[PDB]
RNA sequence: AACAUGUUCUU
RNA sequence: GAAGCUGGUCAAACUUGGUCAUUUAGAGGAAGUAAAAGUCGUAACAAGGUUUCCGUAGGUGAACCUGCGGAAGGAUCAU
RNA sequence: AGGAUAGUGGCCUACCAUGGUUUCAACGGGUAACGGGGAAUAAGGGUUCGAUUCCGGAGAGGGAGCCUGAGAAACGGCUACCACAUCCAAGGAAGGCAGCAGGCGCGCAAAUUACCCAAUCCCGACACGGGGAGGUAGUGACAAUAAAUAACGAUACAGGUUGUAAUUGGAAUGAGUACAAUGUAAAUACCUUAACGAGGAACAAUUGGAGGGCAAGUCUGGUGCCAGCAGCCGCGGUAAUUCCAGCUCCAAAAGCGUAUAUUAAAGUUGUUGCAGUUAAAAAGCUCGUAGUUGAACCUUGGGCUUGGCUGGCCGGUCCUGGACCCAGCCGAGCCUUUCCUUCUGGCCAGGACUUUUACUUUGAAAAAAUUAGAGUGUUCAAAGCAGGCCUUUGCUCGAAUAUAUUAGCAUGGAAUAAUAGAAUAGGACGUUAUGGUUCUAUUUUGUUGGUUUCUAGGACCAUCGUAAUGAUUAAUAGGGACGGUCGGGGGUAUCAGUAUUCAGUUGUCAGAGGUGAAAUUCUUGGAUUUACUGAAGACUAACUACUGCGAAAGCAUUUACCAAGGACGUUUUCAUUAAUCAAGAACGAAAGUUAGGGGAUCGAAGAUGAUCAGAUACCGUCGUAGUCUUAACCAUAAACUAUGCCGACUAGGGAUCGGUUGUUGUUCUUUUAUUGACGCAAUCGGCACCUUACGAGAAAUCAAAGUCUUUGGGUUCUGGGGGGAGUAUGGUCGCAAGGCUGAAACUUAAAGGAAUUGACGGAAG
RNA sequence: GGGUAAACGGCGGGAGUAACUAUGACUCUCUUAAGGUAGCCAAAUGCCUCGUCAUCUAAUUAGUGACGCGCAUGAAUGGAU
RNA sequence: GAUAAGGGAAGUCGGCAAAAUAGAUCCGUAACUUCGGGAUAAGGAUUGGCUCUAAGGAUCGGUAACGAUCAACUUAGAACUGGUACGGACAAGGGGAAUCUGACUGUCUAAUUAAAACAUAGCAUUG
């Protein structure tokens, strides 16, 4: 009963079959196909630089009404071309076009966060300085 | 297929327990249901049973008095050293003070007590409470 | 139970608890051997002698009355055939259903049977060579098994 | 016999 | 007894060809997903107004329709 | 067989043979792979990490080749090529920081071109020289330990002996600056310390939060689904406890928040320990190899003598002490038909033999560091391995112990699970059985070397003799035979039946057909209707069922033939031959494909009449393929019981099909038997059903979907939130249609199951 | 009066319409025996035309791949391979 | 009828003409495919002379697994050797990637057209 063998000298066959099985859990199997290394936008690291390429204000999904001010980013690294978004009410205005933005993720692990379409990033600073102190103004954007 | 008499045994004997019947039919028999039944009625937890021939591989009956819980194999007779009775002791007994591991060793078929007492190791066999 | 098949049938025989011959039985065990050798003679495979015995001469079982079975004592006279009785009957069988089948192309039933009855008799010979009856190299085929039955 | 449709979002 | 000479041996490296792997341009083509309030009909949910669904085969702006066999997860556990 | 090597070896050569590895996963591919000691988390079992303080390997830009030397295929040695790269008077010359420090680049990502041989040890001809090895400072919120940002009194106050809300004072202090010594190679810093160093003791604590999860506000302004917040659920549309702000409060605090990865939570990877009727998920169905797993049985009992340590009785008490009785546990030895090797010297030590394994016991040994852990006022602690003593010219306990063990080695045991044995006897014993054939060895009559039968010790052959001479049951496993049956199981011939369409022969006359209603259509050239007769293909009504058979798909007229099958019966036979099964095979509705044949009927496509807003739909009329058959293909269905197969057990009841066994107020042969039907009981097998709910379950429900946290009878397959997607790609099968295998990017907070109340229904009453 | 396209052969116009624009899945209308289906294409068949885009070259009225309201492609006058 | 420095189709409507390749042995050979092919695909190496070595047979005569006698030209390998030659004359494919078109082999305009034209097997229709 059970439908597992049960012998004494079973173990390859239980062995094995819990290595098939386990290409169904989602992150054993990112972690052995090397995913976030070969895909993802930031490679595997968690903080990656940038270039602004233009700014874009994404519509919020229902039930909510808002524009989300989010930028269009391409990284040093590899060249890739990410949508990264800005916090705190006030700090579009803080980055401009081919200016050096410092991303993260949103927490989510590679997912979209709150209403947001489409966006997985966030930016931390901009032109070397934290988008944290630009916003408090314990320190301004060097030019 | 039949693939364990003692497992078909000792299942019998829990739905009989079960269900308040007093009594129980067993078939086939073997050397090891007899030794297994022989060291459950030492601590109390059965009656007295009786073989019966049949010029065959036998049948018996078992007498029941209600103080049984449950008694069960563990299939595969894992290999136990010493060190490793407590593991089987605390995964399979309702608490310290009761129950019984029932193993198979080179000294014979015993509970772990004895086993523990004479410093001896083998398969595990069974269990009773 | 039914190797190749899903019926649960529990039909057999009880044999007798008691394994002495009956007070009415007074035939002695040369009378019941040369019996089993004269009838083995004359063409009857083992169980076939053991159901005449058991009809015609009171004789129960052969074990109990001489204290062998009948392919043992037949072994011991030099009558025992060369291959033995159950995998010849299904060698036999299976000759007649691919006479039929080569008879009777569109019997899809039948090659389905037939498939069933050789393994079976590729299942039984080996058994008879993993214990020496049979030679290491016997091997079942169905162009050459009607030389066998012949 | 016929009978299609009902802006978004809540409290 | 130096340079040099013969023949071997190990063999860097270059050219050509072959093969393997990994990135990557591309007219055009065909999908998927996302995105308050565009168009067309109304296929499904009630017998959803032709019960629904499965396999297969044709047809059609679109949902879909039709044939053959199957299922009830049916709208009948029943004469 | 050689050559070469320091030496073995296909290391290399010559000749020869055709071998070696693999589903127990070879070979190939990936590795964001140096291995290990170890690290993080940790109920247990596990999961994840280990470039990096120690050990082993490898490399010095890439490759190769060498010199020297005991030792290098060395790079702070050489030689050459490739790539980089410095100087040049253009002829030439010189390089290798993955040593230390430092630069460029790279990036999310990492420090001074500092001092010194004083410790640690290393090298050399060496007590002395050298050591960026190493040690000391600089940078250093990687981590870890300890730990300031305050405290105490009094006035009227406040309050039920202090716990009190403010402002009045006396004090205390180290953060820091600095006499001096110490520390040190010299320093620095710590430790010690002159003069200094606090009332807003401004010597002023931060990071996140205050709807829920989750601790802490419905206070005031601003905005007005905007701006923004929000891990998730959500907040925000003019009275926002959630945004933007001010006040108060909460949490941790010299630290707090964010991002990524991983661990627990996750019994959401499940061996322990998941799920598969309907939530994801039992292969359409059997056969079958590897794998896994497989019934019972062979020394059991009995008695005697005796060691130890457990409790109490002696009790004898200083926690503890001795002979005796009692019992309990761990043991030994003898005897019972008796295992437990066997000789020599003569309870050990040298010979002659040993059926193989798994499992378990014990032990030898197993680097430090790390882990667990005994001793130590590093002032505590993290640590370290020290330290303490009448104060000496000394004395002193230490530097514990376990953990390691998959594999190997040695060892006790003989349950469990295997393996071998004597069946054409080629079997076992004969000690000092008997005879024959061979070998070797000590020993001579001591002077050398001999004869070769006794002889000692192996090895065989033959005879003879001992003996209880030697074969386990037959499994409510399985296979086979046999007997009477039973089936709408299969195949091939054959034979009915009406109906449908059509054709001929008649007869009458005005409509027929079709629908909700119609129209398309057919009709005085006679439609439809009626009777008789014929021809074609299908199909097999009623009987027909909670009935039968088959592996499933499926299977229904008669008769004959052909080969299979379950169940039953059996005091027949063989003796484990078995269960389930990757790979691999047979069959597999309908539709569909190819080629012949047939083509009545229905009828995808198409045509056409209606309907309709439009219907290329439903409804009407036609009608091609198809529907049928023979040869081949195709391999899929809600191929369903949405429920794998084998095995055991657990509760009541009436029916039914097949077999068998005992038995009539019954009908009937024939008046009665061995007629038959029916009736009454038992039984094995089967298709099911009803009640219950001990039990199971989320429930619906379930006699299995029970015997499952009291979690283990055997075994195969499948699933792991929803989509993308059974898609793309590669492979493979197919004539094609397609079948099989089968991703990822990306996207998303639910999707889903069962039930409840309402509402609704071109549903019913 | 009926049948017959693997017989000869044949196989349509005009207007309006989507929350930037454009386009038109959708609608109205005239009309045939039927209104060119599946495919294929500037092709040995496309006038305009050396069509437009891509590729090939230093440069291409050439070549090839695409696109298709196609003067005048198209199914045994056989279509596509 | 030959040869030609350097270039290599710039010539020309167009590589026309010429050149280049070529035998044999060994190696290696893609897409695509009607599974038969494509294929000599593509692309490489070798080849003389001499002196040797080995293999492959026939007939007689009793572990004959042997001797005796006879006999044919094939194959493989090694040493040496030369102005690096050697299928030395002769003889003797250039190859690849695609488009249009006809399936293929076959046939016709003797005396300007050999083709995509005709035929063909297969397919359909008619009497
Ligand atoms: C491309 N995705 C694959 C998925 O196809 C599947 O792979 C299976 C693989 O598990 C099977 O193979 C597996 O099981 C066999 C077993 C039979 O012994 C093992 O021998 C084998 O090593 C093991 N990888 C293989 N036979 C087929 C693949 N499609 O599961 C693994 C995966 C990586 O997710
Ligand atoms: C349910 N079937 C729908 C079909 O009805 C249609 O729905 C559209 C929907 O896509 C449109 O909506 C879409 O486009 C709008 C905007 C760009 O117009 C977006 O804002 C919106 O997020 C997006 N879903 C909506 N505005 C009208 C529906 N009928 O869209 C295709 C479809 C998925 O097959």
């Amino acid at each position: 009963g059970k439908g597992k063998p049960r012998g004494l000298n079973s173990a390859r066959k239980l062995r094995v079959h819990r290595r098939n099985n386990r290409w169904a859990d989602q992150a054993y199997k990112a972690r052995l196909l090397g995913t976030a290394f070969k895909s993802s936008p930031f490679g595997g690291s968690s903080h990656a630089k940038g270039i602004v390429l233009e700014k874009i204000g994404i519509e919020s999904k229902q039930p909510n009404s808002a524009i989300r001010k989010c930028v269009r980013v391409q990284l040093i690294k590899n060249g890739k071309k990410v949508t990264a978004f800005v916090p705190n009410d006030g700090c579009l205005n803080f980055v401009d076009e081919n200016d050096e933005v410092l991303l993260a993720g949103f927490g989510r692990r590679g997912k979209a966060k709150g209403d947001i379409p489409g966006v997985r990033f966030k930016v931390v600073k901009v032109s070397g300085v934290s988008l944290l102190a630009l916003w408090k103004e314990k320190k301004e954007k060097p030019r | 297929t039949r693939t364990s008499v003692l497992a078909d045994a000792l299942n019998a004997i829990n739905n009989a327990e079960k269900t308040g019947k007093r009594q129980v039919l067993i078939r086939p028999s073997s050397k090891v249901i007899i030794k297994f039944l022989t060291v459950m009625q030492k601590h109390g937890y059965i009656g007295e049973f009786e073989y019966i021939d049949d010029h065959r591989s036998g049948k018996i009956v078992v007498q029941l008095n209600g103080r049984l819980n449950k008694c069960g194999v563990i299939q595969p007779r894992f290999n136990v050293k010493i060190n490793d009775i407590e593991r089987w002791t605390d995964n399979l007994l309702p608490a310290r003070q009761f129950g019984y591991v029932i193993l198979t060793t080179s000294a014979g078929i015993m509970d772990h007590e004895e086993a523990r007492r004479k410093h001896v190791s083998g398969k595990i066999l069974g269990f009773v409470y | 139970g039914r190797m190749h098949s899903s019926g649960k049938g529990i039909s057999s025989s009880a044999l007798p608890y008691s394994r002495n011959a009956p007070s009415w039985f007074k035939l002695s065990s040369d009378d019941v051997v040369e019996q089993i050798i004269k009838y083995a003679r004359k063409g009857l495979t083992p169980s076939q002698i053991g159901v005449i015995l058991r009809d015609a001469h009171g004789v129960s079982q052969a074990k109990v009355v001489t204290g062998n079975k009948i392919l043992r004592i037949l072994k011991s006279n030099g009558l025992a055939p060369e291959i033995p009785e159950d995998l010849y009957y299904l060698i036999k069988k299976a000759v007649s259903v691919r006479k039929h089948l080569e008879k009777n192309r569109k019997d899809k039933d039948s090659k389905f049977r037939l498939i069933l009855i050789e393994s079976r008799i590729h299942r039984l010979a080996r058994y008879y060579r993993t214990v020496a009856v049979l030679p290491p190299n016997w091997k079942y085929e169905s162009a050459t098994a009607s030389a066998l039955v012949a």
